[PDB]
């Protein structure tokens, strides 16, 4: 939920 | 379009660009009216 958005770029 | 279709408000924020282009545009292009 925290990082891996970080490096997929999916910001919320 | 199937995607589109299950964006929930908290989960995506909608663009400016698709507001622009999907709202005001296109529903005029295609005889839609709302």
């Amino acid at each position: 939920l925290n990082l891996l958005p970080r490096v997929m770029f999916m910001t919320r | 379009v199937l995607n589109v279709h299950h964006r929930s408000p908290s989960t995506h924020t909608m663009a400016p660009w698709v507001k622009r282009c999907f709202l005001h545009k296109l529903p005029t292009f295609l005889f839609m009216k709302r």
